[PDB]
């Protein structure tokens, strides 16, 4: 996100980032008390040595890292969607196992699913969360930036993004306009949609192709044809 | 990006593009693995030794054009062996630009079920991981299989369309079934709710006897986990329909303010 606004401590408590080796990579939105979910365009590659890999759960600023909201844990486990094409960019995503189980607190909450069945419409005001990167040829920021995001349909977001297929797999969320939108070093980041007084996953960052242009949108991986993949694993 | 091709039987053993010297960077080679209708394949690594993340091996179990995926291979070490699923095991291979690295070598031998280990029949549970556990762990309470596919769902719902209802369908070992309603209360009512992976029951409520199935009679006690007996003596049957609502799931538990601005 590059024209986010800095978000409440605790607003988001589903959101986390992933450390590769004492760096942060990319984020990941929390859905059980032990399995996490993420873009598959980070862990392509690296879930041989998963001891390598760290989560920091209910982490808001990083420079306030002493706080004892943030627990820390150790990723064990990687399985990365068998449907998954780095050329075609489809179906990334790839969930996460932790090492031991993590109580709710006030800052740890689980995410909700998408039940099958269930179409967010286009044009529906929600917003995303994240380290959302302020410039594209700078750094990100410390502070968790977010800002609201409109959905697109398929058909509009083919018509402006004719260098990727667009297949029903996937879900573009951008202004119309640009100005704000994911950029890099906030893969996996979650596409959070109320619905009745509840949020879901209503899609996870994949990939963009130019952040804060106009009519380039970014493309969101739709969660909600993983829905039954995804709960395989929960238990 | 001209390497090798489709191999067959015969030839088995074969580098990627030079084994005495470095691999040509920018390189997108391809080695699709086949073998007879019915067959396995089998990708067991004699040497591997690439370079980081930017240089895998994405071995693929397509056979057509929606392209599966088994393992993405990386770096030094002696990789595990791949055991595909179908007839035709893809290797693709994607290098960078900096610091090509040696290269490897594959030797495929096909065969029959290959890598997964026989299942034992003659009453033999088999779950996920391999192991055979005949009666011992079938969803009664134990973690023998490191999996949980012992202790696996055994538990469903029926006539249920959405997420969180249904009928209260049992399995005890072998067979599923409904249960009664007799000694049903709120405490066992939320513990098969959180067994179902769901939040509190809302409203517990029969409509009518529908099957005369093994009905199971479920009954509390101190000792944590519920008695269940499938005794088919219940007149006029009250069949759990299980309200119960969801977990707590995306919402701001926190004390946040109001502050539009
Ligand atoms: C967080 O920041 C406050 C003030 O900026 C500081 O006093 C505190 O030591 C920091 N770390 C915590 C609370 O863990
Ligand atoms: C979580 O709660 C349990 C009791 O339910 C307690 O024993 C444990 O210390 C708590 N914290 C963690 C990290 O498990
Ligand atoms: C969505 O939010 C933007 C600003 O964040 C606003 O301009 C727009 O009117 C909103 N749309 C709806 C439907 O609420
Ligand atoms: C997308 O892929 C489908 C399936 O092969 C193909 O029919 C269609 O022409 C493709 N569209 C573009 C723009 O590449
Ligand atoms: C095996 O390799 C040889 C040598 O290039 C080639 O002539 C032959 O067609 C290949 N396939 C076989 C023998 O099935
Ligand atoms: C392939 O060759 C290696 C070389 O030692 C051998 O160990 C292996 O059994 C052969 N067959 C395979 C890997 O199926
Ligand atoms: C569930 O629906 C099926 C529809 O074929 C019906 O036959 C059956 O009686 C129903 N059972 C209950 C308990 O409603
Ligand atoms: C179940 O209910 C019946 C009828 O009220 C009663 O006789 C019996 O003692 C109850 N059993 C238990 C275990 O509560
Ligand atoms: C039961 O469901 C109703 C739906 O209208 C809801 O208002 C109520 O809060 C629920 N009660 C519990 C205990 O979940």
């Amino acid at each position: 996100i590059v024209g986010g606004s800095n978000a409440k401590e605790g607003a988001w408590p589903w959101v986390v980032g992933l450390y590769y080796g004492g760096r942060l990579l990319c984020g990941a939105s929390l859905v059980s008390s032990d399995w996490l979910v993420s873009a598959a365009a980070c862990v392509y590659g690296r879930n041989l040595e998963p001891s390598k890999w760290t989560a920091i759960l209910g982490l808001h600023m990083k420079s306030n890292l002493t706080s004892p909201q943030t627990v820390p844990r150790l990723i064990d486990e990687i399985v990365i969607n068998p449907h998954y094409n780095r050329r075609r960019k489809d179906n990334a995503i790839a969930m996460m196992h932790l090492e031991f189980k993590v109580n709710y607190t006030d800052y740890i909450q689980p995410i909700c699913l998408p039940e099958e069945n269930q179409v967010f419409p286009p044009g529906r005001n929600c917003s995303i969360a994240g380290w959302g990167t302020v410039v594209y040829q700078g750094t990100t920021a410390n502070i968790l930036q977010e800002a609201d995001v409109p959905l697109l349909s398929n058909e509009r977001c083919q018509q402006q993004m004719p260098e990727y297929n667009i297949t029903e797999n996937m879900i573009c969320a951008g202004y119309e306009e640009g100005g704000i939108d994911s950029c890099q070093g906030d893969a996996g980041g979650p596409l959070m949609c109320q619905e009745n007084n509840r949020w879901f996953l209503a899609g996870v960052t994949s990939f963009g192709y130019k952040c804060a242009l106009p009519n380039r949108p970014g493309v969101y991986a739709r969660v909600s044809r993983f829905t039954e993949w995804i709960q395989s694993f929960l238990h | 990006c001209g390497g090798p091709f489709e191999l067959w039987e015969p030839n088995t053993t074969f580098s990627s593009t030079n084994f005495p010297n470095s691999y040509p960077n920018l390189a997108f080679c391809v080695w699709i693995l086949n073998a007879q209708k019915g067959k396995n394949i089998q990708l067991h690594f004699q040497e591997f030794d690439l370079e980081n993340i930017n240089d895998v091996v994405e071995i693929r179990d397509g056979e057509e054009a929606d392209s599966l995926l088994l393992a993405v291979y990386t770096g030094p070490g002696p990789v595990k062996d791949v055991f595909s699923t179908t007839n035709r095991m893809t290797v693709l291979l994607i290098t960078n630009d900096v610091l090509a690295r040696g290269g490897f070598k594959a030797n495929f031998t096909t065969g029959y079920h290959l890598g997964i280990p026989e299942p034992c029949k003659a009453d033999h549970f088999q779950c996920k991981n391999g192991e055979c556990v005949p009666l011992v762990n079938l969803c009664d309470g134990h973690l023998h299989c490191e999996d949980g596919s012992d202790e696996a769902d055994c538990v469903r719902f029926f006539n249920g369309t959405t997420n969180n209802n249904g009928l209260v369908r049992f399995r005890i070992q072998s067979i599923w079934h409904t249960a009664c309603a007799e000694n049903w209360t709120t405490q066992i009512s939320n513990d098969v709710c959180q067994l179902l992976g769901l939040g509190s029951g809302n409203s517990s409520k029969p409509i009518f006897p529908t099957d005369g199935g093994p009905f199971v009679k479920l009954n509390t006690a101190p000792d944590g986990h519920l008695i269940l007996t499938p005794s088919q003596q219940c007149l006029q049957d009250s069949l759990i329909r299980l309200q119960c609502n969801h977990k707590s799931c995306g919402k701001k538990l926190a004390a946040q303010d109001i502050t539009p601005k």
